[PDB]
């Protein structure tokens, strides 16, 4: 009977643990957390976490290949 | 071989007064081109191995030329020394006797005594990769010889002194590329793949809190790792080959070899039970899958097992894992119409290791070596002997991680 707003954010389980740790920093982020699969992030947010999601894996794979 | 006196067409141009280094493979007879250089010079030669059992190799290539039991090739040890001769001598030495600092037993003064009688004239480093160090360089200043000569099979590090052997020693003179000796001989045709298996949930969240050299037991011990390994390991027995798997970690090998039910060789091992596996390995086939840490691999390198398994590795030592896995391909020669010598790697997704992992596989990549991606091999879903599939293991398993977690 409820309806609210947000965003449905499919990815796999180790993404959406790399998910949780943007809304444990900077906080805002995951409004509802659905299943391993699915989460409920806030609308004004969504670009805001592909744009610091390429970030985490640039930092992590880095690899300069030289 | 051909490649040996392609090596040898240098010295016999201008004949007098040259030193290089010669690459040639561990599996090629690199000892014979040092017999025909004494045979050829014949002067005093000092031999520059590290082990006694690299002594014994060159002892028996002095007898299939021309004596070793006399008054002339001597043989440096720190527990008996030989005696030598003038411009007809074949000496062996050891690094830790000659170098050394202050521990002298009885044995010092009889390795300078070759080195103050002018009792040399062509000098033979074995493992020229090596000599960049720190006590290789006591070796050199120690020695004034007519013509030096290095001997390797391999000299990738990334250390950034492998270029201050060209006037130390000299410059690299005849480099045999590996892809066109295999088609001389088949000295074991190269399939380099990584098993790119997936990471649990639980240990990923549970990776990325830990760091340092604490942070590889959660990776190496990841459950769909052991779902990885017992389903490489019941496929080889299959096809009748034979498994070495190869470990940076000594408590790493010991996690893989006591739940597979495989006997193990690691660090302080006692030599009664480490030749007591040799002796059921390469007689009993019922041990088919050896797991060595980091000495049974630098010692004796063995020609079987055609299926290679790499579990732990290292990071910024990839160059020294190319130098380990490289030997028991060179090794692996009998020249036959397969001769498929499988190698896996064991690597977890968005693990710091298999992005290090990459820099060994570009390694193969300079010695001519295929490299190939197997994201997941169609059968390890039909197995059920593999451990730590059930969610239930997975979490005994997290347990038993996050204790260890603990002690380290």
């Amino acid at each position: 009977a409820r309806a609210r707003k947000g965003a449905l954010v499919q990815c796999d389980p180790s993404i959406k643990a790399l998910i949780l740790q943007i809304d444990a920093k900077m906080s805002d982020i995951v409004l509802e957390e659905l299943d391993d699969t699915h989460l409920l992030v806030n609308p004004s947010k969504v670009e805001f976490v592909k744009h610091e999601l390429n970030r985490l894996l640039s930092k992590n794979i880095y690899n300069p290949m030289d | 071989r051909p490649y040996q006196e392609k090596s040898l067409s240098k010295m016999f141009g201008n004949g007098r007064a040259r030193s290089g280094i010669i690459v040639l493979p561990c599996g090629a007879g690199k000892t014979l081109v040092g017999i025909t250089a004494a045979c050829t010079i014949k002067k005093s030669v000092i031999v520059l191995c590290t082990s006694s059992v690299s002594v014994m190799q060159w002892r028996q290539q002095f007898l299939x030329x021309x004596x070793x039991x006399x008054x002339x090739x001597x043989x440096x040890x720190x527990x008996x020394x030989x005696x030598x001769x003038x411009x007809x001598x074949l000496v062996v030495s050891t690094y830790s006797m000659v170098a050394n600092x202050x521990x002298x037993x009885x044995x010092x003064x009889x390795x300078x005594x070759x080195x103050x009688x002018x009792x040399w004239g062509f000098i033979i480093l074995d493992e020229v990769h090596v000599v960049p160090a720190a006590m290789f360089r006591r070796v050199v200043s120690t020695i004034a010889a007519h013509a030096k000569l290095g001997l390797t099979a391999t000299l990738v590090r990334e250390d950034d002194k492998i270029g201050d052997l060209n006037f130390l020693i000299g410059p690299k003179l005849y480099e045999a590329n590996w892809m066109e000796l295999s088609q001389k001989g088949h000295i074991a045709n190269v399939q380099c793949a990584e098993v790119w298996c997936p990471m649990t949930a639980e240990f990923y969240q549970e990776y990325l809190r830990e760091t340092a050299r604490k942070r590889m037991l959660l990776y190496i011990m990841n459950p769909t790792k052991f779902q990885a390994c017992q389903f490489l390991i019941q496929y080889h027995e299959r096809r009748g080959d034979k498994i070495i798997v190869f470990s940076d970690n000594v408590y790493a090998l010991q996690e893989y070899a006591l739940k597979m039910g495989k006997p193990f060789i690691y660090g302080s091992t006692p030599q009664q039970e480490r030749m007591n596996i040799l002796q059921n390995f390469q007689y009993n086939d019922q041990i088919n899958t050896i797991f060595l840490s980091k000495v049974g691999d630098t010692s004796i390198d063995l020609p079987e097992a055609t299926c290679l398994i790499q579990i732990s590795s290292h990071y910024g030592s990839r160059r020294q894992e190319a130098q380990r896995l490289g030997r028991i391909l060179r090794a692996k020669r009998r020249n036959d119409e397969g001769f498929n010598a499988f190698f896996y790697s064991l690597v977890s997704k968005d693990t710091q290791e298999m992005y290090y992992s990459t820099k060994r596989q570009a390694f193969l990549v300079d010695q001519g070596y295929a490299f190939k991606v197997i994201t997941h091999l169609h059968g390890m879903e039909n197995i059920p002997n593999l451990a730590y599939a059930s969610p239930r293991e997975r979490r005994e398993l997290l347990q038993e991680v996050l204790l260890k977690n603990e002690e380290a």
